[PDB]
């Protein structure tokens, strides 16, 4: 049963997409902090823009975990 | 303890005995019993960390109808003599 | 005659701070003239065709807290860890953000093609690429809430599923070298899981307030006679 | 049946393209925040340019998941 | 028993997602320090924004270790 | 039939070129936003230069997917 | 005995998470130095914030070496 | 026939060089935009320098696809 | 004897954690130099902070070579 | 004949060095454009320095393709 | 003799630690040049600090080649 | 003869150290150009420092190709 065996190797290899997703929303949330450094008088717009980009970064995180459960289940 | 509260007493104590028995009959049981002494270790710690006389006056300022006091009727333009 | 409510109680003040927050996410557009006493029949009407987004969010925020708060009560497990509840609120926001789009057009399904010229094979792929990037707005909103309450909970078994072994393989008196350092590691995840559970809701519903608030764009119907 | 077996390994390896897509729209949405730091008086143009580039970054994300379902289904 | 064997290889390969999660919350906590460099008069808001982004970065760290225990246990 | 088998492994490995293409047009569309930060009075030239570079970045994206379908079909 | 054999391969593959942890607390301790460059008059707060983030970066380093000894022992 | 089989695996692995080529001419064309941000009065020299570096970056892109067709054909 | 054989493969794979440790204390010692660029009048504090972070970066370098000798010896 | 077979796998793996060579002369030719942004009055020296570094970057590109033909031919 | 065979695969995999060591002392020697840009009146201290960090970066380079010869010889 | 076979796989894997060496002397020669941007009145010292760091970067390039010929010849 190499069919149900070899999908376990590509199971772990599929989640390496979630490396750079983690590195993506680090610099994305890094410049949130440098963004509030310039003008914290108005920064609710910037966090209101920060939850926009995190939601579209989880549209890469779940977009890769769509494949992982497609391989497993 | 009123009539309504006692129904919420053993409607939340008989939940515990329904469920803390449901932790032993499962497969990973001592994984789950030590899960709950650890999970209630923060119910203890949250009781003696947050200042309740400072969260309350924060939530007293949460709504503008209760934070700022009323200014409806000054005592002038209301007298009659 | 339900109850004599206290005037300034704690869930009265906690709730109406939340409701005036979510209502403040999508404010109405500043109108095209001064608000008179004759513009008011277009202000109550532009606040009629507006979708009531303030309560659709607070419904999905006073639930997602009070369901994920049960993940930190002892003996209990949060009902959002099932797939049948977490994406039960995942599609039903993407359902609701579609029903408005199927209401501002009058039909029950539009989606057909408008022609073009030389980039018309280029513009043929993109709208059924926007569709598959609109369809995966649903799955993204659901499973994100499903994992974060099963990710911090499948691990936290095995952190318990190893930290017990050091007072199991070794004696009960032997807590001094390693166990007290590891029992401080394990407890410092329910401190993490608390701050994920309070905030996964606050992420989930601000996504709901963006994903709906791109559909209720309207206009005023009071320009009928300006000066006289 | 190594035909239906070995495509499961390259299934997971195909989605590693979605690593740098995640890292791509992180710095893309990082400089959105640093972009609104300089002049938030006019930033609806910048977010109006930010949804341009995300749509062309999902033209890499779906452009790699075109291959994954071509391998599976 | 290659079924319980080959999942041990993809076990280790699954955790390479936690490379860039580590690199993600480095620059995220790097710009925390450069963020407090500009105006440490008000920086409790920035650390109050820094614990926001770390919690959403652990929503990638645990989001990859959701897969690792799904492969093992 | 390892001929039609082993091309399925190099099928997925071929698309890892589309990692850095995704990371390429992220910083390319990142500096679009920082480019409109300095002078949004004239930025239609910059977006008029941004669609130049995206078209030459898709001349790497399709330039790698020329190989993937050459392996498959 | 491939059970006690194949866990030795995923043993080494599990520690590649400690690559980006090393790269994470480099830029984290890089901007410590650039953070003390702007105002070394008050920098004990910044190092007092630097030992915060290192402790939460070792909550990724040990968080990956939790898996390595789980595979070995 | 593992000779004509195993070259199909290294076929796809050879094109992963075109990941960082894509990431290379992203920052290369990112700083084109930040380069025109400082002085768009004279920027035809900079684009006249930008087509220099793209031609020498395609001397890495084709320099790796010299190997891919050497493996295939 | 695959037991004493397969640990030699994961021996080399374990030391790839020392890639990003090398990249970590590069930017860590890069910003030491940019840190002394702003105010070399007082920089013994910064090098006094630089030997702090190197010692905690060798607490990743040795923290990965704890595993390598655990696999070998 | 695994001798002439297994060198075909390491043939493709050898050219992954040409990933970061492509990413190397991207930022190298990125800062050429940002370098001409500051002072295009004198930039023939900078391009006269840019063809220096490209020639020493092709002393990594050919320095890795010295190995690939050493494996093949 | 897979014992003396399989150590040759992990031989090459062990030296990938010397990737990021190369990338580490690039930015380390990059900011040497930007460090002498701010004040070349006193830069012998900075190069006197640059040979400090290179010696501690070769304490990662040799620290990984301690393993490679331990595998071979 | 797996002895003379398996060294051909680790032959190609050994040269991946020359990826980041290429990426190392890109940013090293990138900041040469940004270094001459600030003060090209005196830049022969900077190129006189640039040939220092390239010679110590080829002490990583040859330091990895010391291993490759040790595996082959």
């Amino acid at each position: 049963s190499v069919l149900a065996a070899s999908k376990m190797v590509g199971a772990g290899c599929a989640t390496i997409a979630l490396a750079g997703v983690g590195a993506g929303l680090g610099v994305m949330f890094g410049s949130l902090i440098n963004g509030a450094a310039r003008n914290p008088n108005i920064a609710k717009q910037l966090v209101g823009y920060a939850l926009l980009g995190f939601a579209l970064t989880e549209s890469i995180a779940l977009f890769s975990l769509l494949v992982v459960f497609l391989i497993l289940f | 303890y009123s009539t309504q509260a006692k129904i919420a007493l053993f409607g939340a104590l008989s939940w515990i005995l329904y469920r803390a028995d449901g932790q032993s009959k499962a497969h990973e049981w001592i994984v789950d019993l030590n899960l709950n002494v650890l999970q209630a270790a923060w119910l203890i710690s949250f009781s003696s960390l947050i200042p309740f006389r400072a969260v309350y006056f924060a939530f007293r300022g949460m709504a503008p109808a209760t934070a700022s006091t009323l200014n409806g009727l000054k005592t002038f333009s209301s007298i009659s003599l | 005659s339900v109850r004599d409510v206290k005037t300034g109680s704690l869930p009265t003040n906690f709730l109406t701070g939340v409701y005036r927050f979510w209502r403040s996410q999508n404010p109405a557009e500043k109108p095209h003239d001064p608000v008179n006493d004759r513009l008011l029949p277009a202000v109550v009407d532009a606040s009629d065709k507006r979708a009531s987004i303030g309560t659709w969010a607070t419904t999905f925020f006073c639930t997602i807290i009070s369901c994920n708060l049960l993940g930190l009560m002892p003996f209990n497990e949060a009902p959002t860890s099932g797939l049948g509840f977490a994406t039960g609120l995942g599609v039903s926001v993407w359902a609701t953000a579609t029903i408005l789009g199927l209401s501002k057009t009058g039909f029950k399904f539009p989606g057909h093609f408008i022609p073009g010229g030389t980039p018309w094979p280029m513009a043929f792929i993109f709208v059924p690429l926007e569709t598959i990037s609109y369809t995966f707005r649903a799955v993204s909103l659901g499973v994100r809430l499903w994992v974060n309450m099963l990710a911090g909970h499948t691990l936290l078994h095995i952190l318990t599923g190893m930290a017990l072994a050091l007072p199991f393989s070794l004696g009960f008196f032997s807590m001094v070298p390693a166990t007290f350092g590891v029992c401080c590691l394990l407890s410092a995840l329910v401190g993490l899981e608390y701050l994920v559970a309070v905030l996964q809701s606050g992420v989930f519903s601000i996504l709901s307030t963006v994903y709906v608030g791109e559909f209720n764009h309207d206009k005023f119907i009071g320009p009928a006679a300006k000066i006289v």
